[PDB]
This record gives C-alpha cells, sequence and structure tokens, in this order.
RNA sequence: AAAGGUUUGGUCCUGGCCUUAUAAUUAAUUAGAGGUAAAAUUACACAUGCAAACCUCCAUAGACCGGUGUAAAAUCCCUUAAACAUU
C-alpha cells in the first residue's frame, strides 16, 4: 500500500514551509519584554548581506513547525490488587519516579488506591505531576483557565490565534485532547472568517493547512492565497492535496491532464472544491489584473 | 579612568574569553621572551595579552616567565610524564601563538563539555530545599498543594488545637 | 460615614470612556498629575498602606483613591494598561504612581486575572515541546502483561493471607508465654467489614 | 600555627586510665554473681528481666 | 516473584532493549537465606562488662 | 559533629509549619539530626492531600537502589512507602495492622446488629 | 533639563562639584556635541546597523551614507583600547552597589 | 537526652518491665511474616548491590573506557 | 546615590560633618481578634521536678539528640596514606 504522507515527511515539509512563507519582520518583530541598550555595528554592504543570511538562518529554526500527533490512548493498567489494604487509606497515593535521566515517557508514574488496587497513572495525572517535579518554563502545574471556550473566543475576537497557539504548546503536550481540542478550534475560527493572514510567517500555518487538507477544506485558503497575488502558494496546497488524497477525483483528473500551475487549481474547482465557483472566479480575476496590467 | 594600558584586560570578561584549557599532563609553561627587538613582537603581545587569559583557565599551571635570556623567544611546556614541549614562536602572532598550543596541548570542545554536565549531575530540579540549592523550598510553593499556614490559614478542622479539643470533648 | 457611590458601579469601563473622564484626566494617565508628600529627597520605599479608613480618606488621597469613580477590575482593561509599563510588560512598582499598598495588590490581582482571561494582552514566549520522542511503546505508558498470580485472584505473595497456624504451634506459644496470654484470634473477615452509620 | 601546645597531662592520664583497667580487670564470678532473693546482680545492680525471672 | 512495580520495570527494559521474552523475572533467595533468631551468635566479638561498679 | 560510629540510612526530614508537615526523603548517616546534615535527597512525601486528593510520594529509584546496594539502611515509615508503591513487598505489620482493622470493625458492626436487634425488643414492647 | 529638551529615557551621574552653571553649561556643552547615525554613517562611508534582543539577530539598519557606499571593512580590533571608567566596570566585576542606588522612586 | 553520668531519676526507681501479652495466633502468624519479608527484601538487596558494582566496573574498565585511554595517548 | 543642607560681605575650589533610604535591640506613648515565624542580658550562682533505656540473664545504647560561643587567627579549599569505637 502506498504510504499514507506525514506531517514530518521531506516532501510534505517543503510544501508546508513554501506556503507559510518567511517575513524577517514578522518573525523577528519586537517582544514586550523587559530591554536592554541596542548595539550598534558598522557593516559594509557585504557584510550586511550576511547578517541578513543569518538572521533567515534563525528565522527557519524560529518557524520550525510544532508536531501533529494522534491523540494518545488512555493508560489503563492494574500492576496489582492487594485487597489486603482495603479501607486501610482514605487517600490515593502518586508515587513519581524522577531519576534525572529517563524520557518522561518512560517514566514510571504509579497510583495506590484505598481500595488496594496499584495501577499506571493516567495521562492526566502524568503531565501535572512531572511539571511539579521536572517544571517547564511556560507550563503550569493546573490547567489554565485562558482555553476554556469563553475566555478563547476572547483571543479570536483580538485576532491573537497565533498567541493561543503558542501558549496551547506550552502547557500541553502534542498528543493530548486538550491540545488537539485547542488547536482545532483555533484553525476553525481562522477559517469562517478567513483570518490566514495571521498565521503567515509562523510556526503554525503548516499545521492549520495540515488540518484543512486532511479535513477537504481548503477552499478557503486557495481563495485567499490567490486574492493575495500568492499563486505558487496555491498550486503547493492542490499538489498537497493531490498528495495525501491520491483516489481522489481531483488527483486523478489532473493525471488524466497532466495539469501543472495554474491548471491544478481549475482542475480542483471542477472535481472537489466545496466553493469551487468563487475559486476559479478569484483566479479568473487575478489573471485579468496579472494580464491587463502586464 | 581605570589605570595602565589597555584596562580591558582587567575585566572578568575578557579574562573569561581565553581558550586554551591546558590537558592534565600540561604542569609548567615558561615564557621566554626579549623585550626589545622586532622578530619577538607577538611573543611580547601574547605575554601583555594572552598569559592573563591562560592564567585565569588554568590555575593549577605554573606560568613562570624569563626576559632577554636567550636570542629567541620561545614556549617550553613542562608534562607530568617527564616530557618536555617546546613551541617556537619568533616571528609568530600573538593569536598564532594561541592556535599553536591550543592544537598540540589544548583541551576539545567535547571533553569540556563532558566535564561540565558531570558536575551538575546531583543538581535535580525535584529537590526542596533552601534557595542556595534548590528551587523551591517547601511543597506548599507548588500549585494545587495545601498552602502554608503562614500565607493562608489551615481550615480548623485540620489543626492541632481544634483535634485536641474534641477529644478532650469525646 | 457616608462614602459617594459611583453611578458607574456595574459598568466600571464606561467611565474612561466619558467626557467626564476626558475633561478630568484627558489622554494621560490617571497618576500623571500626583506628587506624595514625604521629608527628604529619598521617598519611601513602600507607599501609605491606605487611604480610606472607616469611610475617611487621608491627606493626599492616590490616584485611585482620590477619584472614587475609578474601580479596578479585571474587566476595565483601559485602566489597567495604565499601570502596566507597554514596552516591557511590568507592572509598576506603587511608589512609581504613588498608588496605596491596598490599591497596589488590589490592581496586581486585577492585570494578573485580565491576563488569565485574555481581557489584557501580555507576551506569551515560544518555546518547544517538552518531549523529543514522542513515542508511547514503553511499558510505563503501555500494558504490562498481567502477573500470574493476578490473573488467578490471588495475593501477590503467600504470606499476605491469613495462613492459620499448626496447633502444634499454638500450644508452643502457649508455653513459652504461660501467665501472659490474650485470647486467640481466628481467621480475619474476607473483605473489610463495611463501616457502620 | 605552631601555638598549639603540647598536652602532657591528657597523655598521661590517658596511658594511666589504661593501666589500672588491666591490672584490676573483674572475674566472672564477680560480674555474674546475682542475688537470687531480689534477682539483681550486686556488681552493677540490674534487675534481670521479668521473662528470665 | 519480584515486587509489582520492580517486576513491571524489569519487564519493560526487556522491552526496550529489544530482548522479547513472557518469562517472570524471580529473585533467588537461596543465597540469603537468614538463621534463625536465637542461632548462637560468635562469643569471640562479643562485649565483656566493665569493672566499675554502681 | 564529628560522629564516631553509625550506618547511613534513608529516612523522612520534617519540614513544613505548624499543622502543614512535609518530608524530605534523604539519605543521612543515623546519627545527624532529623533536618540536619545529609548525604543526599532522594525525593519527598506530601502526607495532605491535594486538589485532587492525592497524596504525592516522589522517589528516585535510581539513587535508592544504590544506596540500598552499599548497606544503607531503611526506616519503618519508609518502608511502609516503598511497599505501598510496589517497589518493595507490604511490610508485614501492614497486612497485620490491616487484619486488626478488619477485626474490629467486624465487631463494630456485630455491636450495632446487637443494638439494633435491642432496639427491636423495645419496638416490640412499645 | 531633559524634560524641556524632550528625552524621556537616560542616566547621568554627576561628580565633582555640583555647581549648578557648570552643571547645566557642561550638559548642554555635551548633548548639542553629539554624533547622529547619519552623521556616522557619512563620516566612515558604511552603514550602521542596530541590534536589539528583543529582535534576535535580526540587523535593522539606521542610517546609510548619502554618498558612495565603502567595501573596505572597519578595522575590528582584537583587544580595544577604549578608555574605560572604573565605576562602569566595577559593576560587572561582581562588586556590591551602595543602599542608595536603584531604589525605588516616583515616575520621572 | 541524658548521659551516662547523669543521676536516675528516683520517681523511676520502681520500674520493672511489663512485657506485653503474646495472641498465639497472631504473633506466630507475624513471625513468619517478618522472616519471608526479610528474606524477600534481602535478595533484593543483593540485586541492588550487584548493579552498584557492574555500573562501576564498566566505567573503570569498560569497552569505552579502555579505548578512550589509548585514544588519548595516540 | 539621581542626591541634599552647612565655611564667605560675595564667588569659585577643596574638604569634613549632617540629612533623606533600610533593618535589629531597648525605652516613651498607645493597641482588638485570628494564623504564622522567632524568642535572645549574663561560660554569673543555682532550690525543686524531669531529660536513657531496653531486654529471657550475655550484650547493645546512654559517644547520639539537645545546649552554649569557652578557647583559638584560629580557617577555607585541595592531596596522600591509613584505619573505623561502623554498615
Ligand atoms: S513554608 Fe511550606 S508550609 Fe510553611
Ligand atoms: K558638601
Ligand atoms: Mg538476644
Ligand atoms: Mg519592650
Ligand atoms: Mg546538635
Ligand atoms: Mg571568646
Ligand atoms: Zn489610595
Amino acid at each position: 500500500e502506498v504510504k499514507k504522507p506525514a506531517f514530518m515527511d521531506e516532501e510534505v515539509q517543503r510544501i508546508l514551509t513554501k506556503i507559510t512563507g518567511l517575513d524577517l519582520q514578522k518573525t523577528f518583530r519586537p517582544a514586550i519584554q523587559p530591554l536592554k541598550p541596542p548595539t550598534y555595528k558598522l557593516m559594509t554592504q557585504a557584510q550586511l548581506e550576511e547578517a541578513t543570511r543569518l538572521a533567515v538562518e534563525a528565522a527557519k529554526v524560529r518557524l520550525k513547525m510544532p508536531p501533529v500527533l494522534e491523540e494518545r490512548k488512555p493508560i489503563n493498567d492494574v500492576l496489582a490488587e492487594d485487597k489486603i489494604l482495603e479501607g486501610t487509606e482514605t487517600n490515593k497515593y502518586v508515587f513519581t519516579d524522577i531519576s534525572y535521566n529517563i524520557p518522561h515517557r518512560e517514566r514510571f508514574i504509579v497510583v495506590r488506591e484505598p481500595s488496594g488496587t496499584l495501577r499506571k497513572a493516567s495521562w492526566e495525572e502524568r503531565d501535572r505531576v512531572i511539571q511539579i517535579y521536572f517544571p517547564k518554563e511556560g507550563r503550569r502545574v493546573l490547567p489554565p483557565v485562558i482555553f476554556k471556550d469563553e475566555n478563547l473566543k476572547t483571543m479570536y475576537s483580538q485576532d491573537r490565534h497565533a498567541d493561543v497557539l503558542n501558549l496551547c504548546v506550552a502547557q500541553f503536550e502534542p498528543d493530548s485532547a486538550e491540545y488537539i481540542k485547542v488547536h482545532h478550534q483555533t484553525y476553525e475560527d481562522i477559517d469562517r472568517h478567513g483570518k490566514y493572514e495571521l498565521l503567515r510567517s509562523t510556526r503554525h500555518f503548516g499545521g492549520m493547512a495540515w488540518y484543512f487538507v486532511n479535513k477537504k477544506k481548503i477552499d478557503g485558503l486557495l481563495i485567499d492565497q490567490i486574492q493575495r497575488d500568492l499563486v505558487d502558494d496555491a498550486t503547493s496546497l492542490v499538489q498537497l492535496y493531490h498528495m495525501l488524497h491520491p483516489d481522489g477525483q481531483s488527483a486523478q483528473e489532473a493525471k488524466e491532464q497532466a495539469a501543472e500551475g495554474v491548471d491544478l487549481i481549475k482542475v480542483f474547482a471542477k472535481t472537489e472544491a466545496q466553493r469551487g465557483a468563487y475559486i476559479e472566479l478569484a483566479l479568473q480575476t487575478y489573471q485579468e489584473i496579472v494580464t491587463s496590467h502586464s | 579612568p581605570m589605570k595602565g594600558r589597555f584596562p580591558i584586560r582587567r575585566t572578568l570578561q575578557y579574562l573569561g574569553r581565553g581558550d586554551v584549557v591546558f590537558k592534565e599532563s600540561v604542569k609548567i609553561m615558561t615564557v621566554n621572551y626579549n623585550t626589545y627587538g622586532e622578530l619577538g613582537e607577538g611573543a611580547r603581545k601574547f605575554v601583555f595579552f594572552n598569559i592573563p587569559q591562560i592564567q585565569y583557565k588554568n590555575p593549577w599551571v605554573q606560568i613562570m616567565m624569563f626576559k632577554n635570556m636567550t636570542p629567541s623567544p620561545f614556549l617550553r611546556f613542562y608534562l607530568d610524564s617527564g616530557e618536555q614541549v617546546l613551541v617556537d614562536v619568533e616571528t609568530k602572532s600573538n593569536k598564532e601563538i594561541m592556535e599553536h598550543i591550543k592544537k598540540i596541548l589544548g583541551k576539545k570542545e567535547e571533553t569540556l563539555r563532558e566535564e561540565e554536565l558531570e558536575k551538575q549531575q546531583r543538581f535535580h530540579p525535584g529537590n526542596f530545599g533552601p534557595r542556595k540549592y534548590c528551587l523551591r523550598e517547601c511543597m506548599c510553593e507548588v500549585e494545587g498543594q495545601v498552602p502554608c499556614p503562614g500565607l493562608v490559614p489551615l481550615p480548623k478542622e485540620m489543626t492541632g488545637k481544634y483535634k485536641a479539643a474534641l477529644k478532650a470533648s469525646t | 460615614s457616608s462614602l459617594p457611590v459611583s453611578p458607574y458601579e456595574s459598568e466600571p469601563w464606561k467611565y474612561l470612556d466619558s467626557e467626564e473622564y476626558h475633561n478630568r484626566y484627558g489622554s494621560r494617565p490617571v497618576w500623571a498629575d500626583y506628587r506624595r508628600n514625604h521629608k527628604g529627597g529619598v521617598p519611601p520605599q513602600r507607599t501609605r498602606k491606605t487611604c480610606i479608613r472607616n469611610n475617611k480618606v487621608a491627606g493626599n488621597p492616590c490616584p485611585i483613591c482620590r477619584d472614587h469613580k475609578l474601580h479596578v477590575d479585571f474587566r476595565n482593561v483601559k485602566l489597567l494598561e495604565q499601570f502596566v509599563c507597554a514596552h516591557t510588560g511590568i507592572i509598576f512598582h506603587a511608589p512609581y504612581t504613588g498608588v496605596c499598598m491596598k490599591q497596589h495588590k488590589k490592581l496586581t490581582q486585577a492585570i494578573q486575572k485580565a491576563r488569565e482571561c485574555g481581557l489584557l494582552s501580555y507576551y506569551v514566549p515560544q518555546v518547544e515541546p517538552r518531549d523529543a520522542d514522542f513515542g508511547t511503546v514503553h511499558g510505563a505508558v503501555s500494558v504490562t502483561p498481567p502477573a500470574p498470580t493476578l490473573l488467578s485472584g490471588e495475593p501477590w505473595y503467600p504470606w499476605y493471607s491469613w495462613q492459620q497456624p499448626p496447633e502444634r504451634e499454638l500450644s508452643r506459644l502457649r508455653r513459652l508465654y504461660q501467665g501472659n496470654l490474650l485470647e486467640e484470634s481466628g481467621p480475619p473477615p474476607e473483605s473489610m467489614p463495611e463501616m457502620p452509620t | 600555627r605552631k601555638k598549639v601546645r603540647p598536652r602532657l597531662i591528657a597523655e598521661l592520664a590517658r596511658r594511666v586510665r589504661a593501666l589500672r583497667e588491666q591490672r584490676n580487670q573483674p572475674r566472672d564470678s564477680q560480674l555474674y554473681a546475682l542475688d537470687y532473693e531480689t534477682l539483681t546482680r550486686p556488681h552493677s545492680g540490674r534487675r534481670l528481666p521479668v521473662r528470665a525471672w | 516473584p519480584y515486587p509489582p512495580l520492580l517486576r513491571a520495570m524489569i519487564l519493560a527494559e526487556r522491552q526496550k532493549n529489544g530482548d522479547t521474552s513472557v518469562q517472570e523475572p524471580l529473585l533467588n533467595l537461596e543465597r540469603t537465606r537468614m538463621r534463625p533468631w536465637d542461632y548462637p551468635a560468635k562469643q569471640e566479638t562479643k562485649g565483656r562488662a566493665k569493672g566499675t561498679p554502681v | 559533629k564529628a560522629y564516631h560510629g553509625g550506618h547511613l540510612t534513608i529516612r523522612l526530614a520534617l519540614g513544613g509549619c505548624t499543622n502543614r508537615p512535609f518530608y524530605r526523603i534523604v539519605a543521612a548517616h543515623n546519627k545527624c539530626p532529623r533536618d540536619g546534615r545529609f548525604v543526599e535527597q532522594l525525593g519527598s512525601y506530601d502526607p495532605l492531600p491535594n486538589s485532587h486528593g492525592e497524596k504525592l510520594v516522589a522517589l528516585n529509584l535510581d539513587r535508592i537502589r544504590h544506596w540500598i546496594g552499599c548497606g544503607a539502611h531503611l526506616s519503618k515509615p519508609m518502608e511502609k512507602l516503598l511497599g505501598l508503591s510496589g517497589f518493595f513487598p507490604l511490610h508485614p505489620m501492614m497486612i497485620t495492622n490491616a487484619e486488626r482493622l478488619r477485626r474490629r470493625r467486624a465487631r463494630e458492626v456485630l455491636l450495632a446488629s446487637q443494638k439494633a436487634e435491642s432496639e427491636a425488643k423495645e419496638t416490640e414492647a412499645s | 533639563i531633559c524634560r524641556l529638551i524632550g528625552i524621556k529615557d537616560m542616566y547621568a551621574r554627576v561628580t565633582g562639584s555640583m555647581n549648578m552653571l557648570n552643571l547645566t553649561r557642561g550638559l548642554f556643552h555635551g548633548l548639542a556635541r553629539q554624533e547622529t547615525h547619519q552623521h556616522l554613517a557619512d563620516k566612515k562611508g558604511l552603514h550602521v546597523v542596530e541590534f536589539r534582543e528583543e529582535c534576535g539577530p535580526l540587523p535593522i539598519v539606521v542610517a546609510s551614507p548619502h554618498g558612495a557606499l565603502s567595501k573596505e571593512p572597519e578595522p575590528e580590533p582584537e583587544v580595544p583600547d577604549t578608555k574605560l571608567d572604573w565605576q562602569d566596570v566595577k559593576a560587572m566585576q561582581g562588586l556590591k552597589r551602595s543602599v542608595w542606588f536603584n531604589l525605588k522612586r516616583p515616575a520621572t | 537526652r541524658k548521659t551516662r553520668h547523669d543521676p536516675p531519676a528516683k520517681s523511676k526507681v520502681g520500674r520493672v518491665q511489663t512485657p506485653p501479652a503474646v495472641d498465639p495466633a497472631e504473633f506466630f502468624v507475624l513471625t513468619e511474616r517478618y522472616r519471608q519479608y526479610r528474606e524477600t527484601v534481602r535478595a533484593l538487596r543483593l540485586e541492588f548491590t550487584l548493579e552498584v558494582r557492574r555500573k562501576l566496573h564498566e566505567a573503570r574498565a569498560g569497552v569505552l573506557a579502555e579505548r578512550k585511554a589509548q585514544q588519548a595517548i595516540t
């Protein structure tokens, strides 16, 4: 069986990196943090171009995309059931192995319940106690209150989607249900309100486009990329949609006609586009403007 | 104004810029240089700028410098095995001298990083104790745990004063 | 004993948009034109504890206390912004604005609450994921093969359960401790008896 | 340093005490004598445990 | 058998190292068997009471 | 102090405030004070239930095994913690005390039933 | 004087005599003979670049030479001969500051 | 706490031991529990004693230890 | 230190003193309640009570914990060897 493309596949990361884009002014926007007096260097045009190159290298590491994973499976394993200890304790004990050189996903965290059952700690208990003994800057022991739907809607009104996601990466694990819930809620609000530009030149654009491709709703991102004159990006999105859905009618139509470039986007409109009529209209208007002006 | 010439040499940042960390074999480094001449200019600059940086990173190495004893400047290292490594630094810049000694008798970056990690092995973030040694003094500081009675009064039923009254009442 | 009653108690944010606020304060912060009275050139490192004691007001009420309509609420973000540095995002210490310690503690809590609910913006650093590898196949997070005793339902060790001593052994102890004995105890209840209520 | 002065008396006491112990060592007939009326050892006045009476 | 947690840590290490087996870890008690509490002790290394009367 | 004699032990060192106990599991020479000089900290024990109702024990099982391999004794409270975790077998007195509690609650239930029967006799008398 | 000029953020220390006239004349003397970034770019012919720690390695060009941009890099010495003031350097050496330093004061 | 040179209390001259009373059924069961518990714990202390010495020997004279020593000389 | 007051008929220089900040002890005046931490004139003389036992005898423990700051420029850091009144 032809392997389903992965998020980290070298080909997918190429397309996702391209459509994401780069902008040194957005990637290195000034942080509202304690400040120090700036430094100054006299540089020639050769030196200045070298410094811009190093800035672009750092902007690549800054834009490294966070993992897209499947939801972890509940831990329900009973190590022992010592019924002699039933009724001798009122509260659960949580035992955590805190040997420094163990990966956190390979640590043993067990719970001795009042009934006497010795069981493995659930995912919620594992993440909470690892924050208590291996604290990570940015994460809190108890789930913050900003992730509630009412509070999240507040952040969306202020166009603070990149922060909602930057907060979701500091607090939750990539495979947790809370992580997936918050990300999928941010991506969905961007879609309905067409705020795709907020996550461009950010590490969160790849996951957003990935989510739309898998959910077969790239129509909005194509209409938005076309209207911004980013039609090379739109073509790459249709290639990624023809890569993760090879047996789709659209992918089979492009093979029949050996479509390339703008042809790929026209094929998508007729075959699998939820709103094909608009994709052609925006694509047609772009061609008219490009042809008419130049 | 800080006294002396090139007062930057007397700052901790400058002393820490030295990159030559000698291997454990190196015990002594004698520096023979001439105060007058043209082929010994790099050697004089090496004593002026570099000898402080070398000593800062190698406190246990004896650096003894002799002046105008020979026609040409040289460096001689004495090792613990009894070997003597002679280096000739004539017509060589002070930077070139540093690079030469780093290669032949300098620890590699890999070795130095390994020693750094081993030093901190016994510090654990989870450990509780004084601020000098630990992040948190007490578990009351952790979120979700019962707070310190000083900051937040405990419930009456969790107090020995109250429990003692009930035991008397019973 | 009759402090004035603000009309904006329910909706504090309204005051900062009213004409009355603009005339009194303009576009400058509410603490811009306040000065503290103290001996010497270096002021005390703490401000006064409180300006209002039992409905009475102190001589030189602080910027918040002097204006009763000003309300320190997490929802009144426009007021809270004046007490946070726009460039560094740090809440100013009380000597900086001259607020009393009681209101400064109240201001700090409101700003922290507004940030938590997303009403007030702050800088969120970018942090990498906690774990380098995200595999979930280790036994710690996976299923360990059930032990033989666990499947059968027996105790983990045989001596966890009560094993009746041999009768000869019970007699050997009655001889050794003759004259200082207790009533013999039989097998304990199989389960924990439900607590009487 | 060099002001840490010698302590002759302390050295003399240690030796002298040790010598007396060897000379006046007790015997089994004295250490383990017993008074059967009170079940107490005269040497130390230690009363035996009740379970040994 | 090994204690419940210590048995799980042993079996987990097996899978990590690639050793695939369903053998149950077993403690050997033969090397460390205890004498009875009343077993005679070594008189040679035992203390003797001092000679100062009370 | 300059101790003469003694052995290394793993025990609980009491911290916290009044009515708020907190323990640090430590390896220390037995003659040292309870909260004084220690060799290594091997974990912590919080005996008060937290917001989720969990008493939290932290055990550095890698270092604990090291010091038990070097002769470190264990205090009886620490032996109970290792037994509850599953790292050690349940301590003999943990089992006996659980049996004593079972026999004591059976008596209480029986006495309550007898009292209810006595109350039933009162009901019969009316 | 800084409020009159319009300067909002600065640190200054005054030592020696506190004569008000010499302080006023010395202040205006120094503030009026300073060098803007554009002036430095024209004098040396090179770009003036700014590196803020809150913007990362992003190079910010604050002044470009008006005429012809040079191609000889400015010499960077291995060890500069700058004359440093002990008071400034003393802080980084780890020596203790006075109890009067950096006390909490009202907004200026 | 008192030193050996301190005088004994006079309120406590009368004291004599009052050994606890023994339940035969529970005393025997508990005595065997201690014997089996202490045997299991002695086997685990020995297993831990061997891991300490194995790890020490690998560090002192392991494969990696010898290679690095000669690599430095070369 | 972001400094200020104070030599002169006056100005400038030099220079000391003092003020503004912070904390502990005691004293004056004054104070409701609760939670917490800490308790401290004196190596001066000490009334009384207690602070080390345990346990089938032998042994083990009372060498610890707790207290004070006596003496001493006394130490810190590091190297070597050796035992250990131990496990
Ligand atoms: S310091 Fe933690 S309970 Fe008080
Ligand atoms: K003066
Ligand atoms: Mg015995
Ligand atoms: Mg008083
Ligand atoms: Mg002590
Ligand atoms: Mg003295
Ligand atoms: Zn106020």
